DNA sequence: AAACGACGGCCAGTGCCAT
DNA sequence: TGGATGGCACTGGCCGTCGTTT
């Protein structure tokens, strides 16, 4: 085993030139280190290890370090680099997977102020630098200071054009901090057992001997860092057609709600309390004031003929006045997608708001605005002109305006390569990111077809044939409830999973619960599983706590199981537990629940610890699966890539958009995801049948 | 003593009438200018035959106040003929007041 | 030197969009 | 006496920072 760090002039995006690179041996105990000349050596030195059947450990290797070193030793040594991913480790991802809760952790380091504020929660390696006490410093700060002790400027990310023994020896330092933070991490003995050195084994044994979640994750981290590199086909020419009409309709929109509503002038500014103006109690409920300290009628005296009483001085121009208070104001427009305008205009027409947040201001969202009246009829009517506004909106800065737009990310190649976080969320979920291709407005929302039908394969034209690709969508059926039998099988002996398999759970639920309709059914198991309070539940059948309350405990009486497995998970991890100014107090017997791979999967809350095994078990049958569908494909003969035969595209939770060069092969595609589906449900002894449901098509609006 | 107005008659009741004219530009959600609406009693009193004291809701009457700039409110406006002779922000005291009126008329 | 003031970088408060 | 986990776009109050006016 070895560790290992480089230095190259820029991002995996367009990175030429190889700098520096250092190579921490353990068994010969001692560093060595390459400069651009010895690029060549550096990969040969990689190559030996892979021999040996060794291991080579990078922090953040398997996004950056690894494909960095395959692309640069194309350009530069054009030779064919390809560290098998068998070989690999990654502290980041071991990182990520062992401490998956440094934002906690972490407090205590930012209050002691051993980790700056702006790494907090950072698994950069620089962040573990300072958690280890490795940390003497920063490259680009000895740099960008000594940047001023010899004249020149500084442009934002610069430090790396050039290779300079500065940075040479910064390399060492990422070494020496990525091999504490691998004692560091391999010390976990929940997923690293003592009975073996892992700093001195052979790959083989470190996957084997190992708690399976660090081969899963490290697998998972592998092939969702290809996914960010095939990325997501996309149709720029409809988007920027869709930009043009949304705008057209935003500014008729804007017009007739200034038509309605007008200009006014509103409080801005004022900063101490009016006081009443013969008492003098301070006024909380009128806008703040001003009171300038200067200002008059008359300038001051300064001439022999004023300076005791006599030729007139000179008025002021100055329009207040030394003592006299006064509201400032400002004049605005109506803006629609002020929340506080809003309100402003519809409480002056009679509405008088119900509900309120914690800061004050009256609730102004979808929910309540569809159910305001105000006897204005032209004002009524308007209300639904600022729906279509907020809608028109959110469209617009999704896809065009906002920071993160897709039409600020599309690349050069036609497709938006959208980042992804392994293991991001806490229930071992994944995180997306830069952006978002896990949140493009579904098919059933408005404007959703036309955004979902931009990213399709069908926008990738075939670099031989010049044929547009086809799509293959895929979706791990009723996964959370499947997830819920497993779980209850244990105190139910599968009585759930056979209710799942004869199919409509949701009318066995309805029958339970003894709800009106099988829709209140739906709608009430994921609120109830997932914590919902008495009265959200009452809420589904129009009713409140009362009904609320009859209808959970009706629903655990006729599925004792689940009150079970609650009862269970209850006692595992709370010791006791209270309510105090609205929040929950709670002891802890234990603050995480066992995964599907061994994991500790931390809970943050009670009522949401039953979520948190679901959503984990959901998130790493998914991780498992896509793996393995991946893995099938590939032994079959099928090859990953564009310039292949399929591209996985995105991984949404429980489903994945693969990219096919032809139909037949989307076929193989679908028919290869059950297959792997039920080889996972057999892997972990599911007590439930695990089942997925394919589709084919252009683009995503199809494919689902 | 004290004339109400609108965007309409505005015009016909500042701008030509002959004369000194003491507009006061408030708002019914103002500290200030329910304060200084006492000091304008006495005052569109006081100074009869001198000066007529004219009050304008900015919110019923949206019109006219952009068109003079209000930066603050209660904002006083002194009318001279029909131009604009000096202008006064602030809930000034009985006796500023005065001061104000007694250095332009 | 004291602030009037128009300007501007943050950041918390709200809400929406997905699973 | 609780839907959960996440990413993100907007509005608008709350300070530093400059330049400016008595």
């Amino acid at each position: 085993m070895i560790v290992s760090a480089i230095a190259a002039n820029a991002l995996l995006e367009s990175v030429t030139k190889f700098h520096c690179g250092v190579i921490y041996d353990y068994s010969t105990a001692e560093y060595v280190s390459y400069r651009p000349s010895d690029f060549g050596a550096y990969l040969d030195a990689l190559e030996a290890e892979v021999a040996r059947g060794g291991l080579i450990v990078f922090h953040n290797g398997h996004k950056y370090d690894v494909p960095a070193l395959t692309k640069l030793a194309k350009l530069q040594l054009n030779r064919e680099f390809h560290l098998p991913r068998e070989n690999c480790i990654d502290t980041l991802v071991l990182s990520r997977l062992i401490h998956s809760n440094l934002k906690d952790t972490d407090m205590g380091l930012l209050r002691s102020g051993k980790l700056p504020g702006k790494r907090f929660g950072s698994h950069a390696l620089e962040a573990w630098g300072y958690r280890l006490g490795e940390m003497k410093g920063e490259y680009k700060d000895d740099f960008k200071r000594m940047l001023e002790e010899q004249g020149e400027e500084y442009v934002d990310g610069m430090e790396w054009w050039n290779f300079n023994e500065e940075m040479m020896d910064y390399n060492v330092q990422d070494v020496v901090v990525t091999k504490a933070l691998l004692e560091k991490l391999l010390s976990d003995k929940h997923y690293f057992p003592p009975e073996i050195d892992f700093t001195d084994v052979g790959y083989t044994t470190f996957w084997s001997e190992s708690l399976e979640a660090v081969d899963i994750e490290h697998r998972a981290a592998w092939l969702l860092a290809k996914q960010e590199r095939n990325g997501f086909p996309f149709d720029t020419k409809a988007i920027e057609e869709l930009y043009v009409e949304l705008a057209a309709r935003r500014s008729e929109l804007l017009r007739k709600l200034t038509e309605t509503f007008g200009s006014w002038y509103q409080p801005k500014g004022g900063t101490e309390m009016f006081c009443h103006p013969r008492t003098g109690k301070p006024l909380p409920k009128y806008p703040r004031i001003k009171t300038p300290k200067v200002g008059g009628i008359f300038k001051k005296p300064k001439n022999k003929a004023q300076r005791e009483g006599r030729e007139p001085c000179e008025l002021d121009t100055r329009e207040y006045v030394a003592g006299a208070p006064y509201t400032p104001v400002e004049h605005v427009v109506f803006n629609p997608s002020s929340r506080d305008h809003i309100q402003k205009k519809l409480q002056e027409a009679g509405w008088v708001p119900t509900k309120y947040t914690d800061k004050g201001a009256p609730v102004v969202d979808d929910e309540v605005l569809e159910g305001v009246r105000v006897d204005d009829p032209e004002k009524q009517a308007a209300i639904d002109l600022i729906k279509e506004y907020l809608m028109i909106q959110k469209r617009i800065g999704q896809s065009a305006e906002g920071d993160k737009a897709w039409l600020r990310y599309v690349a050069e190649d036609g497709k938006i390569h959208g980042s992804v976080n392994p293991n991001g969320a806490v229930t071992g979920r994944a995180t997306h990111a830069f952006p978002n291709l896990a949140q493009i407005p579904g098919v059933r929302s408005p404007y959703g077809e036309q955004c979902r039908a931009a990213f399709g394969a069908e926008h990738h034209l075939d670099g031989i044939t010049g044929k547009p690709w086809v799509q293959a969508g895929i979706d791990a059926s009723g996964l959370e409830l499947r997830c819920l039998a497993h779980f209850m099988a244990r105190f139910d002996n599968g009585e759930y999973a056979h209710e799942i398999l004869n199919g409509d759970i949701h009318t066995k639920n309805q029958i339970a619960a003894e709800l009106p309709t099988r829709d209140n059914a739906k709608t009430f198991i994921y609120g109830f599983l997932y914590g919902a309070g008495d009265e959200k539940i009452g809420q589904i059948v129009g009713a409140g706590k009362e009904r609320g309350k009859e209808l959970k405990k009706k629903f655990l009486e006729n599925t004792p199981a689940i009150a079970a497995l609650r009862e269970s998970i209850q006692q595992t991890l709370v010791e006791s537990s209270q309510w105090v100014a609205g929040e929950q107090q709670v002891k802890w017997k234990r603050r995480w629940i066992k995964g599907l791979d061994g994991r500790k999967v931390h809970v943050r809350s009670p009522h949401a610890a039953l979520n948190t095994l679901l959503q984990s078990a959901g998130a790493l049958i998914c991780k498992l699966w896509i793996i393995k569908t991946e893995e099938m494909l590939v032994e079959k003969g099928l090859k990953h890539g564009w310039d292949g035969d399929f591209a996985y595209m995105a991984w949404v939770h429980d489903e994945i958009q693969v990219g096919c060069r032809t139909e037949e092969i989307a076929q193989v595609v679908i028919e290869t995801a059950q297959e792997a589906m039920r080889w996972v449900g057999d892997h972990w002894n599911f007590r439930c049948l695990l089942d997925t449901e394919g589709k084919m098509g252009p683009n995503w609006a199809i494919c689902h | 003593k004290i004339i109400h107005l609108t965007d309409d008659s505005f015009d016909t009741d500042v701008l030509k009438a002959d004369g000194a004219i003491l507009v006061d530009f408030w708002a019914e959600w103002c500290g200030p200018c329910k304060m200084i609406a006492p000091i304008l009693d006495e005052i569109a009193d006081e100074y009869q035959g001198k000066l007529t004291v004219a009050k304008l809701n900015i919110d019923q009457n949206p019109g006219t106040a952009p068109k003079y700039g209000i930066r603050g409110i209660p904002t006083l406006l002194l009318f001279k003929n029909g131009e604009v002779a000096a202008t006064k922000v602030g809930a000034l005291s009985k006796g500023q007041l005065k001061e104000f009126l007694d250095a332009n008329l």
